[PDB]
């Protein structure tokens, strides 16, 4: 096993777990858990209403 | 006992594709799931 690694699911999950960092840095940096962004449409119509 | 090995062989490389095949599917079917779980999480969110 040697022209290629199965690793590459911890590359998956470390690209999602950065996702999710993201994420949870603007929520904090915003102050807001729904962001201004696409998250919770229904909770996004809501607040803006 | 040659033409045994070599059916085993051949047999243990097809059962490997097939675990391939398999694991795909079951990627497939997690994908599924999740797509599930957002669709129940929406529509309780649907209550409101």
């Amino acid at each position: 096993v040697n022209t290629n690694i199965a690793s590459l699911n911890t590359q998956r999950n470390l690209n999602a777990s950065s996702n999710d960092l993201n994420t949870s840095l603007q929520r904090l940096t915003t102050g807001y858990r729904i962001n201004s962004a696409k998250d919770d449409a229904a909770g996004l119509q809501i607040s803006n209403r | 006992l040659s033409n045994q090995i070599s059916g085993l062989n051949v047999a243990t490389r097809n059962a490997n594709d097939g675990i391939s095949l398999a694991q795909t599917a079951e990627g497939a079917l997690q994908q599924s799931t999740n797509i599930l779980q957002r669709i129940r999480d929406l529509a309780l969110q649907s209550a409101n």
